[PDB]
């Protein structure tokens, strides 16, 4: 993450990033649907972060300090550019349509009215089936990934001490490999959850409620797909297993 | 320290998520309580043992059934979880949560936690259930449930005032170390 973005989502909530004296001018229902949209920005930001220690961090130092075959690395890391790519640019929408909301002379206060028709074209048309194919491919491919990791580790001194290595720092806690594949998994269950809970808070304007009912329809519809699209790959799995 | 993975299961109301946010803040949160729990990895020491825990949630995968398995691998302990305000999620543990986490984690300790259990002497919420013939779920309908399913143990908490969570997350390391 960048320290601009890092800073603006700082705080626990919605209420606690903008000042006290902006925050008292709105009531109660405004600040509940802001503190929700808050929180799908800021887990945002901080998968989109997962995707950058994955590619910069694990995948291309494993490419530079080991010099692994490209297709070891690519199958701990599969679809890892592609994931880069979509939610990158989802993040960029969310920023900017923040930005734009933020008053003149502030950098922290802002009130986003309508973040259902982003939602809607983030998860419809060519964006939501590039997601599908992507997660498909991703979730398909975790158990393999894993497998792989544990196999690297165990044989390889020179793998297990560069894991060891770029691990070491406190910020990495929660961030090793296997943590990150599972962290990527889960989060495209994570948006109906956000999304139902800021529709609740979104009855004032009709036009936003209808936008983020779509909008949850939607995710719910991409989900479904995703999950009637995964197989397990295993390695050295044999055709008669799979047809079978 | 040694590494061990916790995963907590159950049926979209029991309160897992509120359970693992009060763990790994050490608080109810008091301006926004977060809708989603990405993961953790807690410091515990316990009986002497020191070891870096790493907690996950189900909550979101509950309809998609390919999708939650691959939570599963390389678990280590198991929270089953059920809200005792809800007697509807403590009948789907037999006969959907345990054959299911039975077959993806073979051998794992499970811990069948009864959670809001400030819930039972709630004025509020006894009156609702008593609208559909029923009442909060009781000790006993906990521990025989556990018994029934072959638990490692049944507890009880409340992510509300805080009370037995401590001691849940203790007794789920001392499993994971077993
Ligand atoms: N027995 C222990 O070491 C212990 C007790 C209570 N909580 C612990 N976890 C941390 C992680 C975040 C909040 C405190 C650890």
């Amino acid at each position: 993450s960048m320290e601009m973005d890092e800073k603006d989502f700082a705080a626990d909530s919605w209420s606690l990033a903008v000042d006290s004296s902006f925050l008292q001018q709105h009531k109660k229902e405004v600040m509940k649907q802001q503190d929700v949209i808050y929180e799908l920005i800021q887990t945002e930001l901080h998968h989109v972060r997962t995707l950058k220690i994955m590619t910069r961090l694990f995948r291309t130092g494993m490419l530079e300090e080991l010099h692994l075959e490209p297709g070891v690395v690519q199958g701990l890391f599969p679809c890892v550019d592609e994931l880069s790519d979509i939610h990158t640019r989802f993040l960029s929408q969310l920023l900017e349509r923040r930005r734009q909301a933020l008053c003149p002379g502030s950098t922290r206060n802002f009130v986003i009215h309508r973040l259902g028709d982003l939602l809607i074209s983030q998860f419809s048309g060519p964006s939501a089936e590039q997601m599908c194919k992507t997660y498909s491919e991703f979730c398909s491919r975790h158990s393999k990934a894993l497998k792989l990791y544990k196999e690297l580790y165990a044989r390889d001194k020179r793998f297990q001490q560069f894991i060891r290595k770029v691990t070491r720092p406190a910020v990495l806690k929660r961030h090793g490999v296997q943590e990150c594949i599972l962290l990527v998994t889960q989060r495209i269950t994570k948006y109906p959850l956000l999304i139902s809970r800021i529709l609740q808070h979104s009855h004032g304007i009709e036009e936003e409620r209808q936008d983020l009912t779509t909008a949850l329809g939607l995710v719910k519809e991409l989900l479904s797909n995703v999950d009637e699209g995964i197989y397990q790959l295993e390695k050295g799995a044999r055709l008669q297993e799979i047809y079978n | 320290a040694i590494r061990k993975k916790l995963v907590i299961v159950g049926d979209g109301a029991c309160g897992k998520t509120c359970l693992l946010i009060v763990f790994s803040k050490d608080q109810f949160p008091e301006v926004y309580v977060p809708t989603v729990f990405e993961n953790y990895v807690a410091d515990i020491e316990v009986d002497g043992k020191q070891v870096e825990l790493a907690l996950w949630d189900t909550a979101g995968q509950e309809d998609y059934d390919r999708l939650r398995p691959l939570s599963y691998p390389d678990t280590d302990v198991i929270l089953m979880c059920f809200s005792i305000d809800s007697p509807d999620s403590l009948e789907n543990i037999p006969e959907k949560w345990t054959p299911e986490v039975k077959h993806f984690c073979p051998n794992v300790p499970i811990i069948l936690v009864g959670n809001k259990k400030d819930l039972r002497n709630d004025e509020h919420t006894r009156r609702e259930l008593a609208k559909m013939k029923q009442e909060p779920v009781k000790p006993e309908e906990g521990r025989d449930m556990a018994n029934r399913i072959g638990a490692f143990g049944y507890m009880e908490c409340s992510a509300k005032t805080k009370d037995g969570v401590r001691e849940v997350f203790e007794m789920a390391t001392r499993a994971a170390l077993q």
